[PDB]
């Protein structure tokens, strides 16, 4: 698998691929690894499928209960700290999952949480089997002065390189840009096909 | 001599202590709600208090989800503990089934919780009644949960000190499937006819949902229209 | 001076607190049932209430399975907790034996549960009686479970405020193996002769099973025939 | 002022609450039994009730095994819970020793269970007496277990409202090793002489075992012979 | 006003509830025992009852081992629970030490058990006194354990309704090391002088041990000699 | 006759024991606070006591964080146990979320803790009210938590013996967003108008926060200015 | 009206129930002890009872070790349970430290055990006082442990019905470091001056230790010297 | 009628049972202490008792560390249990932090322990007040912990029957930073002016610390100087 | 990783590097391993990331609760003893972390606590993978008569040698000098760049 999360000026862009295996044997050509976890933050999935979906359900639960009780969205450091505490309270029966939460509260953030519950900020992060390819292209092409369109084009080029060079990665890329003004919006698949045909990554 | 313990019946066979919790509900201010053409609303009377109070925390109506909401009447301590339990049970239902599929067993969680305390000694019941309302896989829902735990699905109700007068009005005036505005004004007239003489209806909090939409609470100037 | 605790006998040897839970049953509305030629039915009186109430949630008759059903009388809170326990025990019975083989120890689960609370202090009994009815591996069944827990297999009974008058009628009029319609009309006459003078029998909910078939509830216009 | 708790003695040193449970036994209908030449029987009076009642579930005599059986008198709720505990303890004894080897510690399980509730506050005793009877490795057995738990091996006894009159009769008439029929008719005369004037003995359930055989219950027309 | 709880002392410092359990012992029939030249015996009065009773189960004397035995007086339910606990504690002592080494902490198990219930609320004491007797590694033993738990080693005692008169007789007549027969007849005279005028001493159960031998109970015709 | 247990309602449906804990609060000295233009303050009256007392430990205002603080009124034992629970709860919220994100469920923890003891027998409520105040992710906060547990967000309040008079003053004089000094002097006038005639306001402890800054307590000579 | 529970103080602030246990001690027979030149002794009055009683089990003095011993006064049941707990705690102290290093926290184990029951409802205190005495690593020890648990190290004391008169004598006559014989005769005179007129001091059990030696109990003829 | 349970408030909102434990403190003998120029002391009145008492175990002052010490007043049993808990909590604090860093939460352990028993039914409070004093990382400390648990840091206090008179003296005479001797003589005058007329101040135990030094207790002849 | 803690005259200087791996694969070029644990003491991190962050959260919690209750800062031997008790109460499900707490109460201290909870003072300590290189340069160049500026220059030279000779160590060094007069102050990154350019450790 491969996930990516990129923080730029006033937005944070996250995308996954959609392929689930679950065996060697790629079984589901259209999965769901990118989840809207609250009204201004999302979570990606790059581990064991069942454990990861249970983590997504618990985090949707606790963040919605949060927003209902306190009537304000949870900060990104707070949700990643909560997620770290959950993953580290049970580490000798652990969740084999690599998480990556990202969102905006007063500044765009993306955090990366491993299976033992170590949360650490970075300006761009990635989890999954096809992670080093997207770290290569992000290291070579990333700029903090990008716009949202240049950022989502960089994200699509990244996941495309990971799909070209990795077996467990594949399928149609779903990308969701979360900004403060428009909220969590996920790009439709026709727009992503248009960006792929514009960038010349279709064959 | 039998109305001292929660666990003792009477020569008629009555649980007075449960009925006195029901009397404790009757001291709270009136709150009503009904369903209509694709959705449900809630109306809650508030005699306007200290302007030092942040208005955010005197709302008798509370969001238990984006798609379930409720209103209380009775003890404020028990009331808040109850809306907390409703929220936590909504989250547990949502994590075990992926979504709040039907509102009914959210209210079953709340109802069984409130019922259990009407049976064991060393515990008193909750002196609060709750009116749940929302949209599920089925559609518009509207319940009331009383101190004994008893839940019933309605098309319109009230709770609180007015409850008899409001349900008396709605019992002879309510017609289903009203478009939202007309429904609200009917419910405002219902709330009006429960006050005593000389009392002027102040601004009550009112909120609604339609099928496929989320919650919204009418702000005070959208409320101010129907005065 | 002895009718205050569930755990104290009297100079006769009476458990008054249990008898007062039985008195609490007596304040509920009458509900009857009997078995016939291949199957059992249930009839339940309902004095028609607020049209604001969704009729789906005032049904005294409740499906505990596709092949077991029951009806209550007494406290509405305890009534709902009991029909919940009947459903959950039906599911546990069905998972440990592959199917609800016999209705009898579904009612034993419910009966032992209701009995236990007539023995320990700090707990009050359930003020509800239940009439179970269905088809099993044996055939038509019909029980009644009272507050003390006592179950008995019948061919016809009632519970509620009329119970004595209905069982008095059926005690001198009931003849077994009636074809379903004739049975229902006999039970309607039974329910009629328990009201007081001037009272007109409104529309009661009635439901039945035959051997090899599932449940069905007669809707209000199939009910309206036998008025 | 001392007969309110199960745990308080009197200036004589009496446990009244236990004695009031024993009084609750006394309000049940008479049931007797005795052993004879290779086996034991049981006789139980039944004042015939509602023909709506399925006769399968008014039997005071109950099979706790193919080779142990008993009869109760007192509270019907506690009575059924007790015969359930007798059955479950028979199965536990049978699984730990391969067979119900001796009836005595089946009745010890039941007796210790009934005794424990005569000692702890917050619990009331069982208001039921039980008469066990069967065949073991030793032979014909016949016990009675009272509310306090006290068990005694007899050659003939009764329980219930007649108990004093029946044991008074058997105390001057019973002779051991009667062939089954003669024994039964002696026990029927015993049961007859406990009623009040004008009362006609209806049909009582009677059942027996002989050594090496299983149980059988005389059906109503084999019973009808000895009227 | 202080004799209602087991946990309340009095202005003198008295535990009346414990004393009322001791009064409950006093209503039981007299049973005595003493040690002699190499061994101990026990004598127990029995006013002969119903010939329907199997004589095997009215024996106040009971074997807790082949080498320890006892006799009770008081409540028959508590009496049987106590002789059961004596047997089970004998088996536990025998499995942890290979043999019942000394009778003393068998009686300590029983004594601590009986004492504990004279201290905690929600529990009543045992209304039974027990007299243990046997042969150990040391020799002839003879104890009495009362409701409060108090044990004392004696050379001769009684319990029951006669206890004062029997210990009054033995207090001026008993001489140690009598050969078994002479000892028994002294104890019979002791038991005789505790009855009231007109009462004829019936046949009492008597049993004994000598050092190196097992138990034996004198049958009714060996008993019949000393009448 | 109903104001003896925490778990018994009254014929109106009142919990008097809870109200008497609220009366226990009323015996404590007055303490007030309000929010203003970027921040909140707290004022607490202290009738100056023994100069042997180290002034460090008579402060009714207490720092639960660098960014949350509170003040009590009522029982001093329960008061200190409560501010301890507030501190430990702030630490638990801070360790599970990385920071005290919102003050609201710090006060929810304190509130649920104080509420639970108003429901179970064998426990009395806390006779203390607490006023929390600080800066969070949202901004200036100001709550009051009463014995029953009820929390409410305010813009100004008091607790203690003056509470009605101070909230009566602030109810007609308070204007939001005052620069810190003007706010403090308004609150001092509020505290002044709650005393009785002849009483001179001694030096009260006063402390504040502004948005982005930490806590500070005005020392006695910065306090001495506004006398 | 306050002297019914162990957990209720009085308008003076008295625990009457604890004082009533102290009164229960006062009904026991007098027992004294003191330390002297290298060692401690104990003296215990015994009004000589039934010659049927084995003298081995009426000894108020009991060996809790070869190097700690004690004597009781009060309830005989609680007395024996206490000397048992003293023995078991001596063994636990000896196994965790290799030896009974100091007598003081053997008596602390006993004291904390006796104190705990003077604080919790549903439990009564022990109505026994104990006087410990022995040799440790420090030397001669002498304590008394009362029903409330209070322990104090003395050079001489008594307990029981005489205690005031004996401590009154020793308070004006005792001189430390007497050689053993002279000490004993002083203690005998102390015990003599506590009886009433006409009473002759019978033979009391007396036992002692010297530093480096074990225990010994003076037999009745070494006791008979000091009459 | 409300001063019977620890868990019931009063029409004013008072906990009388707690106040009666505070009254039980008042019956103990006076003990005072204060801090001075680099250190703190403690003074404790002792009306000299039986010379049979080893003086090592009537010391109201007790060392909870080489660097923390305290003194009690009230029930002697609870007093000793409390100084034990203070010692054990000092050891737990010392093992988790390497050293007794601050005296304050040693006294918090003791305070929370004493407070908890003023809240739950079935438990009575401790009838003891404690005055802690020592040197920490901060310097001279001086607390008092009352039955409700309330702790306060002072520069001088007393407890016991004199407490009001001693704090009245110190309230108008005490001046801080006295060199040790002058401080002690001031405290002796304080203790003198609390007795009644005719009473001569006997020899009181007095002990002190200075910063960087350990404890010492002035022996009776260094005490004898300041008479 | 590499951490360092140096005690001099009236100050204690601690610094870490900032590089997190979490894989082989150095993943985060800007981590956070140096934490202010109270107003006059700090803690460094050289173990498993999640367990270490949970330890930092618990120690911030307990020391702030301490300062709030008792109104005085906790001594350095007391916080290291508390940390040892925490690490040794669970050692068969242990925290795989090497800790190093340092601060000033009446004298500057730095303690070193291993994963089993063994705390021991030293005048200079270091934890991490690049620890023996900074122990070499500290053994060759350390003096107890140094000033704060010479100490922080020694610290930067140490971590620079460890970055030059170790793979898991790298990234920008963050240094925080804690003294009694100025409190816990962390040097800004421009000042640390200035010290690197002055010492000639940039390339």
């Amino acid at each position: 698998t491969t996930t990516v999360g990129i923080t730029l000026k006033d937005a944070v862009i996250m995308a996954t691929e959609r392929r689930v295996t679950m065996e060697n044997f790629i079984m589901h050509k259209n999965g769901k690894k990118l989840f809207q976890i609250d009204t201004y933050t999302g979570m990606t999935i790059a581990g064991l499928v069942g454990d990861a979906q249970v983590l997504v359900r618990y985090m949707k639960a606790e963040l919605e209960l949060y927003r209902l009780q306190r009537r304000v969205n949870m900060p990104i450091e707070a949700v990643a700290t909560l997620l770290s505490n959950m993953l580290n309270q049970v580490k000798y029966m652990p969740y084999m999952v690599q998480l990556l939460v990202g969102g905006i509260d007063t500044a765009p953030h993306v955090f990366s949480i491993d299976a033992a519950g170590g949360s650490v900020e970075d300006i761009y992060a990635s989890t999954g089997s096809g992670s080093p390819f997207v770290y290569g292209v992000l290291e070579s092409q990333y700029s903090e002065k990008m716009t949202v369109d240049e950022g989502v084009d960089l994200v699509i080029r990244a996941i495309s390189a990971a799909k070209q060079r990795d077996s467990a990665s594949g399928g149609m890329i779903d990308v969701a840009v979360i900004t403060r003004k428009d909220g969590y919006v996920q790009l439709p698949t026709d727009q992503i096909e248009s960006r792929i045909r514009k960038l010349g990554l279709i064959l | 001599a039998y109305d001292r313990a929660i666990t003792v019946f009477s020569p008629d066979g009555r649980l007075f202590q449960v009925e006195y919790a029901r009397e404790a509900v009757k001291k709270g201010s009136t709150a009503l709600g009904m369903k209509f053409a694709n959705g449900v609303l809630l109306i809650s009377d508030k005699k306007v208090r200290s302007r030092l109070i942040e208005q955010n925390s005197i709302e008798k109506i509370q969001l238990i989800d984006d798609y379930v909401a409720a209103v209380t009447s009775g003890l404020v301590a028990d009331a808040r503990v109850l809306v907390d339990f409703a929220r936590i049970s909504a989250q547990q239902e949502k994590v075990t089934y992926g979504s709040l599929v039907n509102i009914e067993n959210l209210v079953k969680r709340v109802a069984d919780q409130m019922q259990q305390y009407t049976q064991y000694g060393g515990v008193r019941p909750y002196g609060v009644s709750l009116i749940f309302a929302g949209i599920d896989q089925i559609g518009p829902r509207l319940f009331d949960c009383d101190p004994a735990g008893t839940i019933n699905e309605y098309k319109a109700t009230a709770i609180g000190s007015g409850k008899d007068a409001v349900v008396s009005f709605l019992e002879r005036e309510y017609k289903e499937n009203l478009p939202e505005k007309e429904a609200v004004t009917l419910g405002i007239k219902a709330l009006k006819s429960s006050l005593e003489e000389g009392e002027e209806l102040k601004a009550p909090e009112i909120a609604s949902i339609t099928v496929g939409n989320k919650y919204r609470i009418y702000d005070q100037e959208e409320v101010k229209k129907f005065l």
